[PDB]
């Protein structure tokens, strides 16, 4: 009805990103992912699941060798 | 692992893409931070006083986050509580100037507190 | 079941949402006919003269997608091989007409190989 | 780039529904699904994604007492 389903749309992308990485291995850390994951797509306003968001993201982010983002932003820039 | 990685690459690519689309403000500080090299060491809470461990590689992000006690990140206020350097050691806020800058061991590690 | 079945809701009310939002002329006819209870009893396939079976459940349904033996679905053509009712019995083309409608145990089903 | 990156993201979500259906207890019609997820987000054009898309989604819709499209309908125009 907004723009809030493209936030739960990438939260899943997100979660299946994480879940490639092998974080299921963490049963602690893979925990925080799903309810997480389960705290977007039951948000009702778009601050509460952008917040949410970057709890999550930060999850990806804290993984030094996980992702490489100037990596990808070569691949990008070089096809446009 | 070369027919799954090129799976893992199309998805991450799709990922920062819709991340793109988004164009938020909390979203885009800690990407473009961690593009830096400034990269969190846990989970960004969203509880107050809760603890944030942030890695600071230069001195030029540096003065960009932090301005006294305050620190700035993921659109938020966050206290500054300790700062160490590479070898653990606590390092002050008072260490840290444009003149003493290429005497620390970069990089830093910051323990603040959510507002 | 109940914290789980939220969130289930929730993640397939997203991703119509989001088939919505696309507005494919393909994506846009199989869910409008299986809202109309007419629904593929197999994956849609992409080769050619592959097998597919679709439910039709009334006649009014049937007169919109059949044309003589010509079979429109997914934004594709596809010639039907064969029909049959509830019973399994195969019931010629010639027999689905507008007189002899009511007569036949409906929903019918049709194997069709694309083009 | 375009809209490559919806249809994309998409799939992921549309398979992430198919595993919480239990659909993995069919290792023959899950691969099926895991193919055509990775399909998707290898594809070049458009054109490619969404035909594979239509496959995809032909695996839900074959369901019958997965997901009732009516249902979701009302939950959707009760709030609009």
């Amino acid at each position: 009805a907004s723009k809030m389903s493209d936030v739960k749309c990438t939260s899943v992308v997100l979660l299946s990103v994480l879940q490639q990485l092998r974080v299921e291995s963490s049963s602690k850390l893979w925990a925080q992912c799903v309810q997480l994951h389960n705290d977007i797509l039951l948000a009702k306003d778009t601050t509460e699941a952008f917040e949410k968001m970057v709890s999550l993201l930060s999850v990806l982010l804290s993984m030094q060798g996980a992702v490489d983002i100037n990596k990808l932003c070569e691949e990008m820039l070089d096809n446009r | 692992e070369d027919k799954r990685a090129k799976v893992t690459s199309a998805m991450q690519t799709m990922l920062f893409t819709m991340l793109r689309k988004l164009d938020n403000d909390a979203l885009n500080n800690i990407i473009n931070n961690a593009r830096d090299g400034c990269v969190p060491l846990n989970i960004i809470p969203l509880t107050t006083a809760a603890k944030l461990m942030v890695v600071i590689p230069d001195y030029n992000t540096y003065k960009n986050t932090c301005d006294g006690t305050t620190f700035t990140y993921a659109s938020a206020l966050w206290e500054i509580q300790q700062v160490v350097d590479a070898d653990s050691k606590i390092v002050q806020l008072s260490e840290i100037s444009m003149d003493n800058s290429p005497n620390l061991a970069w990089p830093l590690i910051v323990t603040a507190l959510r507002a």
